[PDB]
């Protein structure tokens, strides 16, 4: 039920005017289908590593190596009140972005 | 990020009634611009001390001073927006400086302290000190912000932090290689998780891979906790091939896969 | 569509902030990258730190800078809110922004 | 140092009323310090400039720019105090910008400029912005300072100006020396159009040495006003040197030399 | 007298800068100095310029630092009016403060 | 005669808190003495370069160099009105505190 600026200080109107690494990467990450028809944007692939190490030359898993996420926080739009077309709400999440590959942290005795 | 705790954060001094209180970092300011905007903040400085809990957990927290300058915008800074952003992941946590007296005076310098932004140990932050109300758009910056750089465990005050321990910074595991006709004693934690032992075997003198073996310590009960654990590994049969570094990693909850490891290192001769 | 209604308390779903979970990674990557200030008064979030990659290739296991394989950024399209001149008939925008979060090495084909 | 000209100084733009005094580099705010004070200047810039006055001479002159911050404490500004400051004689020149109207609108920012200012060629200023009110004691600053530096007559083009001329930037002495049997030397050089006396000195150094071993003197009395421009002649390294009397420089002039090797 | 009265109404009586007769001279002296500002916002003149000599011996025509000549200041003892703090009876003090102005070549004793 | 405050803004209450050089310097200078009773100080030495060169090592004058007066503006008083004692009136006089000696610019053809 919003279509103008009442008097609600911080309810705005805005302007909506809005590939292959995953697999050839020393730490590659599967791409999981997070899906909400109540959030924009509605789909978001989230990265989770497809090894604990990373991928030598060899093909192999390497064991000296970490592979560890790369997350961000983003910000996305969700509905309130809900099934209202044209009304969002301001919301931050964080979301695995990629996943690289780190020397581990090693002390010696 | 977070803050210390939910307690009554007092910012109330001697001639100033403010309230420190909740705040996303989109400033009403900023969504509705305001002509009089007072100056930026002077001698913004940051430190890192430690601050207990009731639980008693001691925590790293940001100390974060600040002054005002002399000019006559005081009459218009209606209070301050401290913000702390990670670097690596845009996370933003920011509190608000509401001031419910109008400052006037200039006798003495107004100096302001925050101390409960909990950091992360190796870590860097951007802290910004923001005046409100928030500049006119296209106009002078009117805020105040410095990167702060929170060491790793191997501080002395921060190896005792909660988060610290937490990763096992206080986990010596000793380990002891005896080579047999290799037999991999450690010490576990006070954590069930799995441990992982690396055998790699190179050569004399050369930085390259002769042999490599895995073993799967399992998840220790709770009546082996901190117990010593051996492990004995059979080495192939070469010559040249004959220094062996085993490399044991934990898997504590802190750090998934990656955590600090212990290495131990046989020689030839 | 074309225009539409934002709530601007912003809601924090990230809200797991007692584990303690991160580090940087920006120096012990085998791409490592240099991070970058992106400051926009005029936008929210108004300071981005993004990434450059360091080098063209990797550092591999001998600390030296592989060339064999390259160091590609994970780029993530991010939502950001931008303040419209005072000539346009909307106080704001929403605008999807190309931002570099983290560097990768990959395998040419 | 001194002002253009007692020429009224225009110093009012299109939306404030501005006024330019004479200023004793003393201030009231300073001798009665104001409670509430305004900000430092912001974007202080000092060019060189060449203004011609009415009586058709040429004067270097210091092009002061300075602008406002967008800080509500413009709202107590009631003037500014712009100070030149010679660095080797404390000489100092203040003019007092003084702001009938307030301040209010920061719709546009305020850009000051101020190119009255005459300035010695060679010469080494000081030029301050002070914002007035200036503040209370054990304040903060809330001016600007910059140092100003303003080449030779060698330049090219400030050896056109009045000041530059009037020491003969301009001379060519066009020096002739001829080498006349019984080790003598003629000179002949050009005379400037200002009735002062001329020093010719004569050095015999060795061939190859950084010593001398014969030094002379000669007085070229003042010529007269016949003889502006007419040229004028006086009968093992010889360096002769012409140095010039001008009542600019006084015993400091620009000498002009010359060299015959053995 | 203890107490006397001063009209700070400063009369110029240095009228004939009209005269361009001098310059710097902290370069092509024999005995050089370096110019180090003197700044106290309660005290007027604010700012004084004063000479700092650059060498202890003076330079000969060889342009090398010869020692048997020294480079002695040139001290001044000016007036100067100070702010004074307001626990005082009187707001304002007539001191005599030493200034060096330049540097000279002397023949020791 | 003035001894008190009054709407005058800049007359104000002051609290009256109150040798070889150049005769071994190599651009000596006389001192003349300058006698103003209605001035204070009562007496200023003036500095007159005795020679138009320098002196050099024989004590004979240097042709090749330029003994050059080193000026400076300083801050007098004077009994405004004349005669009285305790009404004064800061000045700015224009003095000649002692001699350099200084390398002149030579033009070479
Ligand atoms: C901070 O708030 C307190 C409480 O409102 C103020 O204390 C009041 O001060 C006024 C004026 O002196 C008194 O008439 C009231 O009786 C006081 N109330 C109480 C409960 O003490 C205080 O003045 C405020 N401080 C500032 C700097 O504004
Ligand atoms: C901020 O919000 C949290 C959670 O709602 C609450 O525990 C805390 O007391 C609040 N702090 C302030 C200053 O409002
Ligand atoms: C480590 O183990 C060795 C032998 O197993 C023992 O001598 C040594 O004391 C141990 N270290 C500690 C700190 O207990
Ligand atoms: C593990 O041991 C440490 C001391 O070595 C102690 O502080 C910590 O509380 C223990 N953890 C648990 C879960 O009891
Ligand atoms: C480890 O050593 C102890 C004696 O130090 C021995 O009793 C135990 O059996 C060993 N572990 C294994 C798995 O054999
Ligand atoms: C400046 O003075 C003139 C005099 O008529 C007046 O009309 C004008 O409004 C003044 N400007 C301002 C900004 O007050
Ligand atoms: C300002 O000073 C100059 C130079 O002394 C003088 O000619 C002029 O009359 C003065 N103007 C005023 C208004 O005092
Ligand atoms: C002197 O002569 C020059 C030409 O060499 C001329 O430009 C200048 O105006 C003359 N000055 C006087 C005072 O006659």
């Amino acid at each position: 039920p919003n279509s103008e600026d009442k008097n609600f200080p911080r309810t705005v109107m805005v302007n909506l005017n809005i590939s292959d690494y995953y697999n050839r990467s020393t730490s590659p990450w599967n791409l999981h289908r997070n899906e909400d028809p109540e959030r924009y944007p509605s789909v978001i692939w989230e990265a989770k590593c497809r090894h604990l190490g990373c991928i030598n030359a060899d093909g192999n898993v390497d064991y000296h190596m970490n592979s560890v996420p790369i997350q961000q926080e983003i910000l996305v739009l969700r509905r309130e009140p809900p099934h209202c077309p044209n009304s969002f709400r301001l919301e931050k999440i964080l979301v695995s972005v990629g996943c690289t590959c780190v020397t581990p942290i090693v002390h010696h005795v | 990020l977070r803050l210390l705790d939910h307690r009554a954060l007092v910012c109330s001094q001697p001639g100033l009634n403010c309230t420190v209180k909740n705040s996303t970092c989109l400033d009403d300011s900023w969504i509705h611009p305001r002509n009089l905007t007072p100056s930026s903040p002077k001698d913004l400085q940051i430190q890192l001390h430690f601050a207990h809990t009731q639980q008693g957990d001691l925590f790293p927290v940001a100390h974060i001073e600040w002054t005002l300058q002399t000019d006559a915008s005081i009459l218009y800074l209606e209070g301050a927006e401290l913000s702390v952003l990670q670097l690596n992941t845009n996370e933003r946590l920011c509190v608000r400086f509401e001031f419910l007296s109008k400052l006037r005076h200039h006798h003495r310098r107004w100096r302001f302290t925050f101390s409960h932004f909990v950091v992360d140990p190796d870590q860097e932050y951007e802290v910004t000190v923001h005046h409100l109300p928030k500049p006119i758009p296209d106009g002078d910056p009117n805020h105040q912000s410095k990167n702060f750089l929170v060491p790793d465990c191997e501080h002395a005050r921060m190896k005792v932090t909660t988060p610290c321990m937490s990763s096992g910074s206080l986990w010596d595991p000793n380990i002891t290689v005896e080579t047999l006709e290799l037999r991999v004693s450690f010490t576990l934690w006070n954590e069930s998780t799995h441990y992982q032992i690396l055998l790699t075997s190179f050569p004399h003198m050369e930085n390259h891979s002769c042999f490599e073996h895995m073993h799967h310590i399992p998840a220790p009960r709770p009546e082996e906790f901190h117990q010593r654990s051996n492990v004995t590994l059979t080495l192939r049969n070469l010559k040249g091939c004959c220094r062996h570094q085993v490399q044991i990693q934990p898997f504590f909850s802190s750090c998934l896969n990656d955590c600090l490891r212990h290495s131990a290192t046989v020689s030839c001769p």
